[PDB]
């Protein structure tokens, strides 16, 4: 049924008794570079089952003051496994993915996610710098990051933070958060569903790029209602992360990538 | 009386004769009136475990729903 | 197991081919015949190569273990399966790195009074058990283990020609391993020292089990030993990878020497 | 637990997500103490070598 | 048998969210575990167990 | 499931049957199931040393240079 | 001819003008495990140019008093990019090499190199005690080990080295070292040829292996003939060795192995 699905990569399966189907980016599934729209001439790595398998990343708490959070990809993966391997001995690379996130509670609960997936989600920064962001803090990892309720402008001169200030209302950009549903989402309502899937074609204006420098996908998940239970004002139910890249095609190999870090 | 039947050759010698012809057959004759003073053949069949495995009255799917 | 070729005659030559000369650093043999370098008859050839066949040069019995028992906890004795307590047939088998046969095994039982005056016994039957990797190892002569419901056993009776058994190929692995350059364990970053350490060139610590022997008549006060040797014959034999054979003396189950390092004798360079 | 109706009883509970482990388990299905016994373990003792693929199921 | 050369590999299980109740019910459950055989599963080479002794 | 093979005569007899007939022939039969009971045929064939003899990937001829 | 050369494989070419043909050990030709052969039921990774390239380990230099080098493989690869890497990340492991020495001299130079390829190349040990030699002397890695001109038991017993102890007359493990011809080898003899080149299928009694507590093949370099220059007592010349994986394929993905070192 639209209810019952199991996913299977690799050697990682995915099963779920209450979804609410599946999307498919753009109604496009993933796919390898074409000869016809291929670019670096050197044969590609194509690792397959030891990248392309579900890596789950750490498990965020959702409670009533949450203002919800978001991950860049390929960042959120590039220390899982031999795909994080793969990303760093090569140049260029590219991928797709099926992202599923976990959220169970029960018939007393309350509380709706709204799971956006954004090809080039630029996020606003903290200062009156434009694009000051510095690399460090523009890809935190797995761990991801978190939108606020309102802007606060960073003002020590001395050591700018030189991080981001993703205020929520604004989608973390200087546009209304109610229009993000023109892109590809899924909505976690907690008296229907306990996940959300979407699958992601890769999307760029190139057909390979550095996956170091470049985040095609950006992945945010916002409190629409907000999280409540019985009578307690205390609550907290963990949201969980499990994505697995697809069509992994990786060019241009040479000697490992150390990234400057914190 | 003599009963021929083939062996399953395990380890194989340098022989073609390890893997054909009579040197691959094994022969049998009974000697005694009373089948109790056979030997055993050694030639056993299977079954299906699905009398212990699924004693299940309504048959069910893997793929499917096991309760419906 | 077959023929050789002929000899062709050949006579005297003067020409810009020349088989003498070649350059061994290509890693090959120069296949030469007589015929190349002199003139020869033609001969022909009715030698064969039938008893140098690798079935053929393993085709004997080898003693492999003699395993004691003292009919008066020696009223019983257990071996360890293996091919190395001997050196014969361990070289043999040691040209080669991987094999694959079947065995033959036969059983010479002796026994005698050790006191030239002294005591008596009925005549005297074996039980040679087989211990699996697993199964329960006998504690006394006579517990529970001897009961053999599934271990197999073989009872000889003390005067009989000498028992024999055929066992099939029992690896593990595609083929026996005549040499396994690595480690069971695989020690881990953190781990103490004590840790993830075994031997080296050691794959399982019990390979195939062991053999359980016992006299199975109730001892007597009489002084009495029994010694059982058993000879082991590789038959269908398949194997890989030739080696040079071992110049000096073993020093255990590995490739350790100590020894007699120094096997080749003098003799003059231009001496005949 | 152990040899009594308890020792085929994993109790979970509603605590806050934990990366640690409920269970751990080796698989020597002969030998591990929690296989030994069961009767794909009681089999698998009467004889020398075992290979195949195995099935877990969770209630 | 415990052996390191033919060692099988471990099985564990973890959290991926959390057991959540809602209020009137038990937070605290069982859950049983099953093994069975495969249909690719063999056995070879019949010895004695080691399940069953006898004293005297 | 007799196997009638036959044998290399070495010292002749001063017979006819040294030289012909079922006189020169040895019967086999398996008593056995399992092959590894069986003895060892000793028809056993050879091969071409070439794999440890000349392990080279560019064919050589003897007469011609080996190094080219 | 016999003596030029090129091989290619992924991003790295080998070119030689001074060759001697090349081996390729028992004529068999490194290939993956067929269907017919197969044990492992998962689907295996197959890295292909990303591990099947030529990787050159640490230049050894030969003078008139060398006795002797070994190395071990996959142990010697073991720190070689992606080929190491999914070493590590898999169970089992399987690969065949193309191995080619390098050593160039002059036409007033002299002396001769055997290089062996050696399946299961056990080497004898240091102590009285069998089998003694621990795992991390076992697998010294690129850097490998050297042949002694005699043995030499260790005695302290507080502290045992636990080495191995190879004399060179004597192969390393008990046999003549004149009868190691029966292993696939070439020799570079310096008044013929620049290198060896030796293609080893995988060997073993299995189709596939953990790689990490299994050496496959050994590979010994032994001087046949010393060398020898015009009237230099002082003399030098480097022996580089490159290696490149070949049909590498593994089975058994986990989280990696970081063995115990020194
Ligand atoms: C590479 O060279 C090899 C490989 C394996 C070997 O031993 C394997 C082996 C395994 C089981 C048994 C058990 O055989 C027996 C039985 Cl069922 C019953 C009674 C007596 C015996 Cl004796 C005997 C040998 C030897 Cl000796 C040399």
């Amino acid at each position: 049924s639209v209810r019952v699905m199991q996913l299977t990569l690799g050697n990682s399966t995915i099963t779920t008794q209450e979804a609410a189907n599946s999307v498919v980016a753009y109604g496009r599934w993933p796919e390898y570079i074409k000869d016809s729209e291929a670019n670096p001439v050197d044969q590609p790595t194509e690792p397959d089952v030891a990248a392309c398998r579900f890596y789950t990343l750490d498990t965020v708490t959702w409670r009533k003051e949450s203002r919800g959070w978001w991950w860049k990809l390929p960042d959120a993966l590039k220390d899982m496994g031999l795909f994080g391997q793969n990303m760093f001995y090569h140049y260029l690379g590219r991928a797709g993915y099926t992202v599923h996130v976990q959220c169970n509670a029960s018939k007393f609960h309350q509380g709706a996610l709204g799971v956006f997936a954004v090809p080039e989600m630029c996020l606003a920064g903290d200062s009156t710098t434009h694009m000051f962001t510095k690399y460090e803090n523009a890809n935190p990892g797995e761990k991801g990051g978190e939108f606020k309720g309102s802007f606060t402008l960073d003002t020590n001169a001395t050591n700018p933070a030189r991080n981001f200030c993703p205020v929520d209302y604004l989608f973390g950009s200087g546009v209304l958060a109610g229009n993000a549903f023109v892109y590809p989402h899924q909505i976690i309502n907690l008296r229907t569903n306990n996940c959300a899937t979407l699958v992601l074609p890769y999307v760029n204006s190139l057909s390979i790029d550095s996956m170091t420098k470049h985040n095609n996908w950006g992945i945010a998940i916002l409190p629409l209602a907000p999280l409540d239970f019985a009578t307690e004002s205390s609550t907290e139910i963990p949201i969980t992360l499990t994505i697995a890249p697809m069509c992994c095609e990786f060019n241009g190999l040479r000697n490992i990538t150390v990234p400057r870090t914190q | 009386g003599a009963q021929v039947s083939s062996q399953k050759v395990g380890a194989h010698e340098n022989s073609n004769r390890a893997y054909g012809g009579s040197t691959i057959n094994y022969t049998t004759i009974n000697y005694y009136r009373d089948s109790a003073s056979n030997a055993a053949s050694k030639q056993d069949f299977a079954q299906d475990p699905s009398k212990f495995t699924e004693p299940i009255k309504d048959v069910l799917i893997k793929t499917a729903p096991t309760l419906n | 197991a077959n023929n050789l070729p002929d000899t062709q005659s050949s006579g005297p030559a003067h020409s810009k081919e020349t088989p003498a000369l070649t350059a061994v650093e290509t890693g090959a043999t120069n296949p030469l015949v007589p015929s190349d370098t002199v003139q020869t008859r033609h001969v022909i050839q009715k030698r064969t190569r039938s008893e140098s066949t690798v079935e053929s040069f393993f085709a004997r019995g080898a003693c492999v273990a003699i395993i004691e028992v003292d009919n008066d906890s020696k009223l019983f004795s257990v071996w360890k399966i293996t091919y190395k307590d001997t050196v014969q047939l361990r070289r043999k088998l040691e040209f080669f790195t991987y094999s694959r046969f079947d065995m033959e095994f036969t059983f010479v039982v002796t026994s005698n009074y050790t006191d030239a005056n002294n005591g008596h016994a009925l005549n005297q039957v074996y039980q040679i058990m087989y211990i699996p990797p697993g199964a329960p190892i006998p504690g006394k002569w006579n517990d529970y283990t001897w009961q053999t419901s599934s271990n197999p056993s073989v009872f000889y009776t003390y005067g009989a020609p000498p028992a024999r058994i055929s066992v099939p190929y029992v690896g593990i692995a595609n083929a026996y391993s005549h040499f396994y350059d690595g480690f069971a364990k695989v020690p881990l970053a953190g781990q103490a020292s004590t840790e993830g350490d075994s031997l080296y060139g050691a794959a399982s610590l019990n390979d195939f089990g062991s053999l359980a022997v016992r006299v199975v008549n109730d001892h007597n006060p009489t002084k009495l030993t029994s010694k059982i040797r058993v000879y082991m014959k590789p038959k269908h034999v398949r194997v890989w990878c030739p080696r040079p054979p071992r110049a000096v003396p073993y020093y255990g189950p590995g490739v350790d020497y100590k020894d007699g390092l120094a096997p080749l004798p003098g003799k003059g360079l231009t001496t005949y | 637990r152990k040899n009594t109706m308890d020792m085929y009883r994993v109790e979970l509970n509603d605590a806050a997500h934990s990366d640690t482990p409920i269970l751990c388990l080796s698989l020597s299905p002969a030998s591990d103490p929690r296989l030994a016994h069961t009767m794909l373990g009681e089999i698998l003792n009467y004889y020398t070598h075992w290979a195949g693929s195995l099935k877990f199921t969770f209630l | 048998i415990n052996d390191s050369f033919t060692e099988g590999g471990y099985i564990s299980m973890f959290y991926q969210t959390r057991v959540v109740v809602p209020l009137s019910t038990p937070r605290k459950m069982d859950i049983l575990g099953f093994v069975s055989a495969c249909n690719d599963f063999s056995v070879r080479l019949l010895r004695d167990t080691t399940h069953i002794s006898q004293e005297a």
